[PDB]
């Protein structure tokens, strides 16, 4: 008669690493690293990702031609840029705190937009057409940003024009412009039709005043003028006075924010298909409890920690010992 | 092993036993057979499902992160920010593997601690009335039946013998 | 005869997590989390903080009229603002730098206040009255800032104006002005008789023209104008000269400034009470060498490390069991 | 118990005992008592106290720590100095709650070794001049007076000097 | 020591033997001297060499790393900047320290652990042809030649008995 | 006949910390801190460090006359200022964002220096010479930067002056340029003849215009006039326009950017020698393979983490007991 004791074993081949040893076969072993993805763009909440395709956040906000497609987007869980995207600012010259209005979008889930300044009754002592430009073309023919209105002089006169807008949309109210910066003195003329011109923006917490900087450049896009595109975000309640004598590209659609955290900007070639998930990354999304994952440090949603390890397996059970 | 018990003085493991971690074997003149200790095994498990779960919530998940875009004058602001993501990380990653290789090393000692403490809990329940062999292996003195097995495997040994 | 082997234990009922077992009763242990504080801002060294009150740091340094309790402020501690601290820039504006000029006060001691240009003797050939306003209305009549002089034209005449100053404090000064910008041409005359004027300011580091905005703006506390504050920290022994042809809001009082580390502001609406402390927080003081405490973020002096922790007590005694 | 003392062979604390953290109890014929071992119980006391102020001095201090303003245009800025400061407190926190969690498991374990290293430590002082009970109790088989016992709590055990033991025995 | 064999029921240690980490004596009617343990030793060289290794492996080395200027009204960002460094100077010199203390503690105790384990494998080797004295010492019953001793630094011993009461 | 089992001991006076007991002698431990360096600046990959001596960045791309020496640079393994590195801008004035230039010479392992607009042969209606000053004078005798032109009016005229460059060299081109600003009206005339002068550059991603702010300052190096300095980088098959009517600083000397990562500026006193490593510091080189290192923060190479501690000794061995 005897008795014998002992411990349990098994198949299992799950290798776990120690400070001493390394490549040690345990009997039971928890993993902590996720490292599957869905390879597929997914819903958030039930509500999907905008694709901005060939255009990124300056061609669909200012009303890029070839951004037409994202003329009816309202509302977003996150997003997309591709490595496409680089149909934006289509008449050379810059964006103005570009930067920081995509830091602005970043917490913005929608919108709605809305013509702040109708082109076919805003303007009765300006040319409201002729504002197009092969830098801006579609369709074979010039045209120009489908958000912006180019004004210019009505028959050899630019009479000084104010135009104001009060903010009744009980949100803010994101409003873009632009001033037009000619190559030469007799270009200014041609368009303006007053030699020294100027553009002055004010609201109760914005106030500038733009003056024309006629130079000679290099022709970019077939343009040797620039364009320099500006923005706010006016406060519910607040007015915004635009005057100008020339030199501007004034505002024709606006847009009424509607804030909401836990949205971004991601950039992925992934493609969108119909699904959801609690956790989105650039190569996909990501459906785990587990605390890691090293798919991607860009993340959006609730998403486990991300680590650069390849392995994060922890043992529960003791050495696995079979000897037979 | 830290205890010298697993992989120790006791050589291997039984893939027999599949109902616990930790058992006994006994071979008796009415059979063999094995049998897992609820005690001890329960315990291990409470354990280490609570060292898991202690693990987890220390490592908090991640929310929103998403990059930022700096212009061509704002390339020390850019490799600041550059410098704060690759700084968390390299951190992060090396706390989790750390931890783990950490709490790998005191988990199989831990098991290793439990098997040793488990065969001198019978050893201190025999005493005389049996033989310390090799392989962590009891010969009994005064032949022990099915139903005396179950009282020492039960922490409830009775120490009536002779000789020897 | 016999002997036996035991250990300690009490009725103690202090309780200790480790990492495979939860509340684990113990006979000693220290508690290294510090979790109570004072509900009252009290002095450093000895030295009161600065109670801004219903002002904020700019309506202090400006001279808002609201904040004359401040003129005798000279040394604190650090300087506290409150939830009311909304009195500061009474004329609607930028304030040019201003989270940087709160930056370089975070590490002031004290300072001592000073007439750079004196206000009936500098100003020969300009109105130095009648630089009132509405907005920065005081006792019922219109007034203006207490360290900033509003120079308007003297009779249909406002000939170029030109002053310097030297610092001879032996500290760095800081130097406060503003530029005005009218709503209209008209008022551009009202106030300066010359509609094409320039506001320049240099000493060794600083240059910098400033040019009338004129503009249509929404009314800010009545007001369609502006007003822009700058400043600037002038070197022991360093010049800075002002030249106007109009809008200058000129320099009344600067400050001669006194470094100190350790200092900075805070936001609280505590009570300040006369005791002393080594650590200060916005919720109350703390008197403590406990290397952690979870009370808030923001400290000043010497402080425990700041910890989102509910619980940090560390076992030094053994299992209690006293199994009665 | 990592070593099975406490909690273990020796199933329960002694409140009793209340000058030491490990100690005897023996029942003589001269009566009974408790006695802390002032060996062991100094060796851990200065080993547990180095231990916490050696976690002490890794935790360094806070000196001034305020917050920055920015304005609407730099929320960029303003979000990398926020992340900045969640990031390094949830590192501190991690830190903090992590080190008193492992630190609490080794010093439990620590004082389950100290009790068995004693109990041991007694064990090889008396061997053949008594028997092993249980509860970490040894009964003497050759009678020992309040002297011979501080002799035993003292490592100073005169063994040879006993072969009445042989004697009780049997 | 936390298993008590090192500075414990071994009292101390010793400088004649230099061969290895842990050995036997052996006094024979043949002769002293000293023998080390190869399986143990070796064991112990390979998990120390490994836990060595291991803490290198974590603590990645520092590549081109550079100050920056900023101009006297980026105090905000030249502070941000700093906070930064320091911020993570504080934490690896942390992690570094606090990683050895640890470690150093559980090598000894590594050490500790295979001493006695060591002991203990004999001692359940032998039973009873021989009797433990005190500092880790067995004496022998059956008289054992320089033959017979490297019987039992070998984990082969025979049990060929009588005793002596 | 006897068998003992026993450990290991020797003579090592190594000692060790752990938490429950500090200065424990033991027989064996690795050092994991180095704190041995070389006092000395060396090569990195065989290229020498660019020494810049008693001139900084700015003195030595501008061509300060004081820095003649650094002339002949052409690559370099790191960039070393010194703590007597002053000479940098000789005419006072601003060096617009300067720390970005900086940090854009950080990763630039190697440059080609050119005549962009030779001195001799692209000004025929400007006077090239006669662009020199006290501030920054050379051998006893008024001078001026090496890498730049200050063109002045020929004979009471100073016609309209433009002039392009294309980018050829397939590498990005650093041009600097300046626009001085004058103290006085009078000034503006003797030097340049149009009082109402501009300064006008385009590239296709820079466009500025720049108008002379004439004003009295404080003298700095006997100048009460000032002169800003302008950089860009120019990309490949990119033109860049010049136009003025005065007060251009024109660029003379250009370079062509080679880029490089692993690259950077450090402040160091210690002398270069003719050795070779791969990590050095500001203090000395480090031939070592520890993981750590407390000699200094800022590197350069492949070095160990930079730690505070004074002490990384890690325990190998046993506890050494001897007994003798
Ligand atoms: C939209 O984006 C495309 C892609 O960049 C632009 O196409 C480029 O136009 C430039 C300017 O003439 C050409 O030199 C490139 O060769 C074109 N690239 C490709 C891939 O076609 C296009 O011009 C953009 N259109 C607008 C209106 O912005
Ligand atoms: C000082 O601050 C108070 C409180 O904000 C200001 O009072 C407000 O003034 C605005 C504009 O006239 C009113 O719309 C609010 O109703 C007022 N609030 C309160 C609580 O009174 C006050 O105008 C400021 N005064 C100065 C001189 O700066
Ligand atoms: C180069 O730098 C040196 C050091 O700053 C300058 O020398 C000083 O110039 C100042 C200002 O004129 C004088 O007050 C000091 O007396 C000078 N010190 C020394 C040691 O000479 C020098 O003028 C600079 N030269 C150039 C061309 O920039």
């Amino acid at each position: 008669d005897t008795i014998c004791i002992g411990y349990h074993a098994n198949n299992s081949t799950d290798t776990v690493d120690t400070v001493l040893e390394k490549n040690v076969t345990v009997t039971h072993s928890v993993n902590l690293l996720e490292d599957s993805h869905n390879g597929k763009l997914c819903k958030l909440k039930g509500i999907a990702p905008l694709q901005l395709g060939k255009c990124n956040i300056a061609g669909w906000l200012l009303g890029n031609p070839e951004c037409d497609l994202l003329l009816t987007a309202s509302s977003w869980s996150y997003i997309v840029e591709t490595s496409n995207s680089e149909n934006g600012t289509c008449y050379p010259g810059d964006f103005i705190d570009y930067e920081e209005l995509r830091e602005q979008l970043s917490s913005v889930s929608s919108f709605e937009k809305f013509e702040i300044f109708p082109k076919t009754s805003s303007w009765p002592n300006h040319e409201t057409t002729k504002g197009v430009t092969a830098a801006c073309s579609y369709a074979g023919a010039s045209s120009f940003y489908r958000n912006l209105l180019w004004l210019t002089k009505k028959g050899s006169s630019y009479p000084k024009l104010s135009k104001s807008y009060v903010n009744n949309k009980g949100k803010e109210v994101l409003v873009l412009w632009g001033v037009h910066h000619p190559p030469t003195g007799t270009d200014q003329q041609s368009l303006y039709q007053n030699a020294d011109a100027y553009v002055s923006v004010g609201s109760s917490k914005y106030n500038r005043r733009f003056t024309p900087e006629i130079a000679a450049r290099p022709k970019v896009r077939g343009q040797a003028g620039r364009m320099n595109y500006y923005w706010t975000l006016l406060e519910p309640g607040d007015t915004i006075t635009f005057e100008a004598t020339g030199n501007l590209i004034a505002p024709w659609y606006a847009f009424a924010l509607n804030r909401g955290s836990g949205s971004g900007i991601i950039t992925s070639d992934a493609p969108v298909h119909d699904c959801n998930t609690k956790c989105q990354t650039p190569h996909g999304a990501i459906n785990s409890s587990l605390p890691f994952q090293n798919i991607h440090p860009v993340t959006i949603g609730e998403c486990p920690k991300y680590v650069r390890s390849t392995k994060l397996r922890m043992a529960t059970g003791l050495r696995n010992i079979p000897a037979r | 092993g830290l205890f010298g018990a697993i992989a120790g003085f006791i050589e291997g493991g039984w893939t027999g036993m599949i109902d616990g971690w930790y058992g006994y074997h006994h071979q008796n003149e009415q059979g063999s057979g094995y049998a897992a200790d609820q005690k001890s095994t329960q315990n291990a498990i409470d354990g280490i499902t609570n060292k898991v779960n202690s693990v987890i919530e220390k490592m908090n998940t991640q929310f929103t992160a998403v990059g930022k875009e700096f212009n061509n004058l704002e390339r020390r602001i850019e490799n600041l920010n550059k410098k704060v993501d690759d700084g968390f990380l390299d951190i992060w990653t090396y706390n989790a593997e750390l931890l783990v290789l950490l709490e790998n090393e005191r988990t199989l000692d831990f098991h290793d601690s439990n098997v040793r403490n488990l065969y001198e809990k019978v050893k201190s329940q025999l005493k005389n009335n049996a033989k310390e062999i090799g392989n962590g292996c009891f010969e009994f003195y005064h032949k022990c039946d099915d139903a005396c097995m179950e009282s020492v495997r039960n922490g409830t040994y009775d120490y009536p013998k002779y000789s020897e």
